[PDB]
Formats: C-alpha cells, structure tokens, sequence
C-alpha cells in the first residue's frame, strides 16, 4: 500500500515527514519479473532451437514430421526433447541411461486421444509411442500472429513507463511450432517421470486424472527443479464453468 | 629386430607381420529392434 | 536523344590506342583544310598517350579532356570552324563540333553515340579471355591500361584494380580497352576484377548493351561473352557436384560438354537453361544445318513455328483430370508408404510427342 | 534445421592472425592470449598483446583535420640501450627465421610465420612433418588444415587490396627517410616491395608518413624520422645519431605540488618516416 | 451484384474457425454466415460444398453420403479455399459445426461450445486406454537408440545470440496462446473422432497442477 518517512536532526525537534506510494516499486518489481521471465523462456527456447540444429538435418520441423516415411529423424527429435526437458529438471543429467525404444503410430484405433507421446515398457525397457499424425495436425494448424492476449491502472503505468524497440527460416510462427512441441513433450515427461517413479498403475493413474501430478511432482519439481514452461501464464479454458455445466 | 638405427619392429625376413588396431547423432540412432560367437580369441 | 550529323563515328577494338594515322583535316565551306587539331579525351592521363608528332598533316595540335558543358544542348552543339575535332572514347555528349565533319574514334558504343548517323564500325576476329574468378597475380591500374600495356600482351594472370574515386563510366572504358588487348592477345589471359559482385555484373551488363548497340550497328557477333554472378555460382556448384575442380575445368568448356547430348537427344541441356533464365532475369530454340525440326526449351517444334502448338492440338482430359491425378498420387503414396513430398503432374505435349 | 539454407550468418570475426595458435598435440589444452582489441573491424590484423610480444610495436592513433580523421600508427616499445638485433622491430623474410626464435615457439606459430612471410619451402616442410607426426589423420590434420585456411583466408583478404594500393594512383606512400641526403634512409621502398603483401599492409598501418600532402595540402607531422627500414627490415633506430630515450614507464614533494593537474607531454616515440600523398579524402 | 472477394474473405476465416485449422480467435456473426453460405452458393468450384452444407437445415444428425468422386471433388475444393493436410474428418467437423450454427436461434450472446458429433458407439477414456495400449504392445519399435548416449547441446554462443535476437520481437504471450490452443484443439479433434467424451475437467486440471507445483 504506503510508507511513510520523517527525517529529523537528533539536536532539533523540526521533524520533516514524507510520505511513498508503493504502487511505483510493486510496477518496477512486477516488469523486472516479466522481463526475467520472459529472458529465461525464451533462452530456453533458442538452446532447445539450436540444439536441434546441432542434430543438422536439413528439412524444417514441421517437414520432418510430415515425412512419414523417416522414422529415425522423429526419433531423434523427440528422444532429444525429452532428454532436454529431463535434463531441464536435473541439470547434471546429460543422458538417459537406459535405451530407449520409439513407434510412430498412424492410425486413430494406434493413438491415444490428449497423449501423443506417451511410453511403456516391454517387460525389459521402455518403448515411446509417438501420433505423428497428431503432430502434424498440431504443427500445421494456422497460427494466429497478430492478435494480442491479456488492473488497468497498473497497466496503464506499464505502457507509459516501459520501453520498446522498433537470416534465419524462423518466424513467430515456427517458434510456435517449437514452443508446442516443447509442450507436448513436457507433459509426456511428466507422465513418464509419475511412471518411473510411481509404477505403472501409477502412471495408468496419471493418464486417467492428471491431478495426482500436483502431488506426484511438487513433492520434487517445485523445490529442486526449474518451474514448469506453462508456469509462466496462468491458463484457463474459455467460459469454463457453462461448459462444466453443459 | 636390432641394428644400428636401433629396435625394429620388423621381421627377419619376409614381409611384416599382420598388426591391427558421446555426442548423439542421427547416424547414432539404430534402426528396427532386431559367426564363431562360443570361442574365444 | 538525337544527334548531329556533322559527327562521324568510327567504332574498333583497334582503338583501345589512339589512331593517329587515321585523323585527317577537315575542310571548311571554302574547302579551306583547318591546320588546328583538337584531341579530346575522357581522362587527363589520356592525354600522354597522344603523340602530337604523329599529325603532320596540321600544324598545331592540342589535347584536352571532354568534359560535359551543361550550358550546351549536345542536340545543338556549337560549331569551332577553326579547328579539327577529333574526340577519343568519349564518356559524355559531345558539345563542340569541328570544321567539316567531327571525327570520333571509340572502342565504347554509348547511347550517346548510338544515335550518331555515320556510324563506322571495324570488324575483327574473335579472340576471348578467361574469367578466374579466385581470391601470383599481376595487378593492372585498369584506368591506364596503356602503362601495362606490355605486361597485359605478355602475362596471362592479371588483377584488375580502380582508384577508389573512379568513375563509373571510366570504369567502363578501362574494361572495354583491356577486352580488346586480350581479343588481340594470341593467348587468352586470365583476370580478376577486384570489385564488389554487384558493380561487376553492373559493369557486365553495361558492357553487353553496348555489344548489342555495335550489332545493331552491324557488328560481327562475338562468342567472347561474360557470365553473370549467379550463373558463375551456378556453374561452380555444378562443378562441385560432379567433382570437378574449378580451377581445372573453364565455364566454357563445362558447357560445352553437353553439346554432345545437345542434338544426339535432342535435349536442351539443364545447364543451359538454368543460364538462359539467368540472363533472362537480367526461352531458348535451335537446330542443326538441314535440320526440319528446332530443340528448344518447350521440346520439339517445327522450323519457324511458335515455341508452343496450338492449344487445341491434343487434349489432356483423359489424365489431365483430377480423378485421375488423385488416384496416380494416392497410388504412390501408399506404394511408397509415404505422406508427403509426393507431387505428380499431367505431361503435356508440343507440337510432337 | 533452423538457419535457411546456407545463408552465411553475419557476425564479429577475431582478426589478429596468432588467435588461431593451438596445441597440435590435442591432449595438451591451451589459449593463446588475445587483446580484446582484436575483436575492432580495423586494418590492424595483429591484436595489442602479439604486436607487443611479437614485433615490440603498440597501436596508437593520430588525429587528423575540420573532419577529425583518425591516421592509425604505432609507437616503438623499443628502450635506449637496446642494440644489433634487439633493434629489429619487424624483421625481413631474409632474418625473421632467426629474429623470431621458431624454435622456442609452437608449430603452429612457425606455421604462421612461414605464411605471412612467404615462405613455402617452410611451410610444405611443416605440413609434411605434421602428416607423419602424432595422430595427424584423427584430429590434428583438421586443426592444422582449419589454422592454415584462417591464415589464408587472412592474407587473401588483404593481399590483393595491398596489390591494388601499390599500382594505386590516388594514393601513393614511399617508406624512406625524406629527408634524400641521408645515408640511413636508402631504398627503404625496394624493401617495402620485398615485404609480403599481408606485411606490406602491416606496415602501412603501423608507420605513419613524415609528411603528407593531401591534394594542396601537406602537413609535416615531424622534422626526422623516428624509424628506418633496411634489409633486417623495420629498424628501431634513428637515422641520424643517438637513439631516442623510450622510458617505458609501464607494462613490461614540491615537483608534485606545483605539477598537480597540468597537462603532460607522453614520452612513447611513434612511428614517423617517408612521404604520404593522397588526392580528395577517400575517408 | 457482391463484393465476391469480401465474401470469399468472411468464408474463409469462419471455415477455419469451425474447422479448427486455425487458431486465431474473433467475433462471427450471422452476417458473417450469410457471407459465406452466398460465397458457396455463387462460386461454380464450391458448388458440392453449398450442397453439403445446405443438407445440415434438415434434421442434420445424419451422415451424408457421397461417391468416391463426390468425396474427393468436395476435398479438392475445401483443400483449395483454404491452401494446404486436410481431411473428410475435417469435412465431416465441418458439417457438424455449421449444422449446429444453422440449428442454434438467433441470440443476444454468441454460444460457446465443444466439438461432438463426429465419426456412433460412445467409448470411455478407459476402454480407449486399454484398446490402443493392446494394439501398441502388437506394434514393434520402428527404431530405437543404445542406452547413455549423450544430448547433443549446442556450443556457439554467438549462434545462440543472434537466434535470441531474431526471437526478440516474438511475443511469449501470443506464442503461449497459440500453442495451448493448437493442443487443445487437436485433443478435442482426436476425442471427437474416437466418439469418447472429452474431460474438460481434467484437461483444465492440467493447468491446476502447473499452478499448485508453481505456488510451492
Ligand atoms: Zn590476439
């Protein structure tokens, strides 16, 4: 809310009294958040971008996916995402001990509705199920690059004290590719992380109600590990309560 | 062998005896899951 | 743009030096022959190429350099009765003309001079040079080839360099004189213009206009072409894919290997038509002596008939239809076990099929 | 993958030539050391420290003017007492080989050297020597082939423009002592000849002119010559007599009271010798 | 006469919102309808898909049925308006969708609603679960890598500034936006062909648990 200050010699009794509204430092702290945040992601993104380069194949993302026919580029994505993400939350794992078995379904009766990426073993390792199908779909339906999302007054006081500034294939539109994929394979690393650590009834669980990953990860994630990609927006479902009822 | 230019790994005579010898990458991915094996060398 | 009459223009490679033999004086109304001689020049530095001992037909001689007086309409140039104009690979309009007829000697053939009436132009054989394009060589001020001039005869490695301030059109000159050393060369010589890619193809295109202007002229035509930057790049990587080193195969050569395929299969080469639309950018048709018909980009068509047949010579409906496109596409999708990248297409015919 | 096809990126590229020292021997790890200065798009192509270590040289800047120009030149490190060789402050290709101690230095260094000076026979000799020393096929062959393109790729880039300069018209230099009836001088442009195009470059960038007349205009930026060039090459020595005090007050009461605050005149000698002629600016 | 051009526009933008081809968000009206049901009508190419659409002002919970032919033709010309792939499963989404305008009264508020209706039997999460994962334990692994390797992380940095600084005028919110909306659509598309109810309990429970894991 406010403070206020007085200043007075130790000799006098003149005493002089002012007064601070903490609205202007809770509008510094909150940009100064935002603008980590926002750097943190976005670093995260271009390490997860150009690591991918790394792997050098030559088609674009989306490309890749839609080649049905190279099974072995999809593997080495998606096994390098998840290797990603798993290192994201532990820092000094840099590979993923077991090997690891990959299937690209390509049919509706192969996938599974809301888990494109999903694992189980086959008594000896684990093998991961990709819908590259879905992927696709993801991947290629139109993105929307013009429209924008979102206390007025705070707003207000952002727009008026922040500033703004006026060779390579990516635009907005296939770092949202990135950013989807990224996602996806995050909640299938969830899932995978429940499973190993919970046992495959566990996991099964999982699948059914994603609530128990509140407890099943915030017993680890939120205290050791870097937050979730979605943690930086608070996500809601469009007129979610008349649709509940519905 | 020994001669002035010093030890030689060369042969008395003939010619020389037979001497043979992570980073992941597309290439490292294997594909599809799937002679004298009992004897030792 | 018009020009005056009274300019006679006489266009050679020869003249990449000054033909002193070839001035003459001219004679007034009176048929008076003007004993004045005055030279004209693009640069100052020209100047020390004219021997004035070489005009014993006049009695003094004076050199100076052409410069554009923006106060004369070269539609209307004054007239100087009292002395022989003579003017040496002009760059702009000539605002002065002599008594007689105003004599020009250029190895350029600008715009300027394009319009000029009496057009004079010299034939020669030709004789081309080699692009060596590459990061031993011998630098060349290009803006005095003269001063190399022994060197440019005997050398075959050559870098071409320009003061930082030269002028476009001097630019110009410079490549034109050097161009025609090296067709008078009995062993084509290699060279590097030490210049942005750009400008070079600018100069190049330059440099082909003015070669079309002395055709139309009625020039002789001359193989000693030039190729633009893209078509160099494109070459190259041709050259790479078959792993052929550059500094050992010539573009010419390169091309040249598929004459063989040219009329045998009576195909245009891939490689010709990729230049043929670079120069484009910046179709194609031939035959053979005797030959009834023309290769050219679109196939086969009969001598003197348009690149494409009328539309109505074949009808395409019967696979040239969605249905069918669809069910050849699906068809390979599924044979292949492929989902995408596959893209077929209905062949249409020319004249023949 | 992310870039467009090929589409060769855009950005800073470190230019002092002795960046590219690495150990051949890959299982010894080492960094050479590099002023920062090297990472300035400039026509300096050695950074301060191997200017420093190497030839005994420091950049500096002479401004020049209404426009203030900014000349590049270098200042010598050289001391007072120093003598014969120790003199030598860049030598010729016929003393670099035993100015510069190859065998005290890494090959690679010696690679170096044998290319900026034009020395092939050394080169192939280094080169063949490589081929048949240590792993060469597994990753020594790359560091040496990736060292040997970056030093060409230095000298292509500089020795044609330095070939273009040399039968330049509009800008001319001559590297001698101007002042024609001195004995020190003598065809000190025959040796900048027979200097490396890549040298040639270093030296113009080093050595500023005595005089320079810029189309009607000279400006006599000294009275003498503060270097000589001979067959050794650059030679920190004064043409005329007793060599010049060079204090090297850094790296390698009431005076105070009354010099507070008060503007001091540096001691470094910089490098001043030849005449320099230019028409407009071309800056 | 019609403005052609601005019909074709309004038709293109609704098909793709009630196709879920994009995930770009904005009013529709009736006059937005009206535009694209004269643009169908009036365009010879898209004649088969006026006729499709026009079929939904009957009962419209009934499956259309059409030759091999009549399905391609009428996939050609979706596949052209709006430039991509696609899919009669997008065609039949389509049919529900715009049946299910046609059928909705005129109201004061725009209706908010979830896909149905697409491809009879009603299959539950579970039942879907043990089918596909009998049907995936069948399938063999099409590749596989060894165990440890190593993830291949990048190492130029200057590579990866001038990546952050061609990713610099990118907004995180409207990339956020639409990803989560290409997930959701694409979960809603896959629960709607497989005739299983969609959760959109537990799907909003997703992001209950980023939230309870970030508040810790
Ligand atoms: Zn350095």
């Amino acid at each position: 809310n406010k403070v206020r200050t007085v200043t007075e010699i130790v000799n006098s009794d003149e005493k002089i009294q002012k007064t601070y509204e903490l609205a202007e430092f809770d509008l510094k702290n909150l940009s100064s958040l935002e603008s980590y945040e926002t750097l943190k992601i976005k670093l995260a993104l271009s390490k997860y971008m150009a690591m991918l380069s790394t792997l050098e194949m030559t088609q674009p993302l989306l490309e890749i996916f839609r080649n049905k026919a190279d099974t072995r580029q999809i593997a080495a994505v998606v096994f390098s995402t998840l290797a990603f993400i798993h290192n994201r939350f532990h820092p000094l794992v840099t590979n993923f001990t077991n090997k690891m078995e990959f299937v690209v379904t390509e049919t509706n009766d192969t996938s599974i509705p809301g888990e494109p990426i999903l694992f189980t073993e086959n008594e000896g390792v684990l093998l991961c199920s990709v819908d590259r199908p879905s992927i696709v779909k993801m991947l290629s339906r139109e993105f929307d690059t013009e429209a924008l999302v979102n206390n007025c007054n705070v707003r207000i006081a952002k727009t008026f004290g922040a500033s703004k500034r006026k060779d390579f294939s990516i635009t907005e539109v296939e770092a949202t590719q990135y950013l989807t994929l990224l996602l996806t394979v995050e909640h299938a690393y969830l899932h995978y992380y429940i499973f190993k650590n919970y046992g495959v009834f566990e996991y099964c669980k999982s699948l059914t109600d994603h609530s128990l990953f509140t407890n099943k990860l915030r017993s680890t994630m939120s205290t050791k590990t870097s937050n979730l990609l979605l943690s930086k927006f608070k996500f809601t479902i469009e007129d979610f309560d008349k649709i509940n009822s519905n | 062998i020994i001669d002035e230019t010093g030890l030689v790994a060369s042969v008395p005579d003939g010619p020389e005896l037979y001497n043979p010898i992570n980073r992941l990458q597309i290439r490292n991915v294997l594909k599809f899951e799937g002679t004298l094996s009992g004897y030792e060398e | 743009m018009e020009c005056p009459f009274q300019i006679q223009v006489c266009i050679s490679d020869r003249f990449f030096a000054f033909p002193h033999n070839l001035v003459e004086p001219q004679s007034d109304v009176g048929n008076k022959l003007i004993e004045n001689l005055i030279v004209y020049v693009p640069t100052d530095d020209d100047r020390l190429y004219i021997d004035k001992k070489q005009f014993p037909k006049f009695n003094s001689v004076l050199v100076y350099r052409h410069e554009h007086d923006v106060n004369i309409d070269s539609r209307s140039p004054k007239k100087t009765a009292s002395a022989t104009i003579v003017y040496w690979n002009p760059l702009v309009p000539i605002t002065e003309i002599g008594a007689g007829e105003t004599r020009v000697f250029s190895v350029l053939l600008t715009n300027n001079l394009f319009y000029c009436n009496t057009m004079i132009v010299h034939h020669e054989n030709p004789k081309c040079p080699i692009e060596f394009t590459y990061p031993n060589l011998r630098p060349i001020a290009c803006e005095i080839p003269l001063s190399h001039f022994k060197e440019l005869v005997e050398s075959n490695d050559f870098l071409l360099c320009f003061n930082l301030e030269t002028s476009t059109m001097v630019k110009i000159l410079s490549l034109k004189r050097i161009f025609c050393i090296f067709q008078y060369r009995k062993q084509p010589a290699r060279y590097v213009i030490n210049l942005p890619h750009e400008e070079i193809d600018n100069l190049y295109n330059k440099l082909n206009w003015e070669r079309t202007r002395r055709l139309m002229k009625g020039d002789v035509p001359s193989n000693c072409a030039t190729v633009n930057r893209s078509s160099l790049k494109y070459i190259k990587q041709a050259q790479s894919l078959l792993g052929i080193p550059d500094y050992s195969q010539t573009v010419v050569d390169f091309v040249k290997m598929f004459q063989k395929i040219i009329f045998p299969y009576q195909l245009v080469p891939n490689v010709i038509i990729k230049l043929n639309n670079f120069d484009q950018m910046v179709k194609i048709r031939l035959f053979c002596k005797n030959d009834s018909i023309a290769i050219s980009s679109s196939g086969i068509v009969p001598i003197n008939m348009p690149d494409f047949s009328p539309p109505n010579t074949f009808d395409y409906s019967d696979y040239a239809n969605r249905t069918n496109i669809n069910f050849v596409t699906q068809r390979v999708l599924t044979d292949g076990g492929f989902s995408s990248g596959i893209t077929v297409t209905p062949v249409k015919y020319n004249y023949y099929l | 993958l992310v870039p467009v096809g090929m589409a060769p990126r855009q950005m800073r590229v470190n230019r002092c030539i002795f960046a590219s020292i690495v150990s051949f021997d890959a299982c010894i790890t080492y960094k050479s050391p590099c002023s920062p200065d090297a990472y300035h798009d400039d026509g300096w192509f050695i950074c301060n420290n191997h200017l420093i270590k190497r030839f005994k040289m420091s950049k500096m800047v002479l401004p020049i003017f209404d426009n203030q120009f900014k000349m590049t030149i270098a200042r010598h490190l050289v001391g007072n007492k120093e003598r014969g060789i120790k003199r030598i402050l860049i030598p010729s290709a016929t003393n670099y080989q035993d100015v510069f101690n190859l065998n005290s230095m890494m090959q690679a260094e010696q690679l170096i050297f044998h290319l900026i000076y034009n020395n092939e026979n050394a080169v192939n000799t280094i080169c063949d020597n490589l081929k048949y020393t240590e792993g060469f096929t597994s990753n020594t062959q790359r560091v040496i082939h990736s060292v040997y393109a970056t030093t060409k790729s230095i000298l292509d880039t500089t020795n044609p423009n330095t070939f273009c300069s040399r039968v330049s018209r509009d800008e001319l230099r001559f590297f001698d002592v101007t002042n024609a009836r001195a004995l020190r001088g003598g065809a000190g442009d025959q040796l900048f000849n027979n200097y490396s195009g890549f040298l040639q470059n270093l030296i113009r960038r080093a050595v500023a002119p005595e005089y320079l007349q810029i189309d009607t205009e000279e400006l006599r930026f000294r009275n003498c010559a503060t270097c000589i060039i001979d067959e050794t090459g650059l030679v920190a020595s004064v043409p005329d007599g007793p060599e010049l005090y060079n204090p090297i007050r850094s790296s390698d009461r009431e005076l105070d009271r009354t010099l507070s605050g008060y503007e001091e005149y540096p001691t470094y000698v910089p490098l001043f010798l030849g005449y320099q002629i230019i028409n407009s600016e071309n800056n | 006469l019609i403005n052609m051009r601005r019909y074709r526009n309004a038709a293109r933008k609704l098909i793709h919102h009630y196709s879920l081809n994009s995930t770009s968000s904005t009013e529709y009206k009736i006059s937005d309808v009206v535009m694209t049901m004269i643009f169908l009508l009036r365009s010879e190419k898209y004649h088969s898909l006026f006729k499709l659409l026009e079929t939904t002002f009957d009962d419209y919970t009934c499956r259309p049925q059409m030759t091999q032919v009549q399905t391609d033709t009428l996939l050609d010309a979706v596949r052209s308006l709006l430039e991509m792939t696609i899919d009669l499963t997008t065609v039949d989404i389509m049919r529900s969708s715009f049946a299910r305008c046609f059928n909705s009264p005129i109201m004061r508020y725009a209706k908010i609603v979830l896909l149905q209706n697409v491809a009879d039997k009603r299959t539950t999460l579970e039942e879907l679960l043990i089918e596909r994962g009998e049907k995936i334990q069948m399938l063999q692994p099409q590749q596989y890598i060894n165990s440890g390797t190593e993830i291949p992380f990048c190492d130029d940095a200057e590579f990866l500034n001038r990546l952050l600084k061609h990713i610099d005028p990118y907004p995180l919110s409207r990339m956020y936006y639409n990803a989560a909306n290409t997930m959701f659509y694409t979960t809603m598309e896959n629960y709607a062909v497989s005739n299983c109810k969609f959760n959109i309990e537990d799907y909003n429970n997703i992001f209950k648990v980023m939230e309870n894991i970030r508040k810790h």
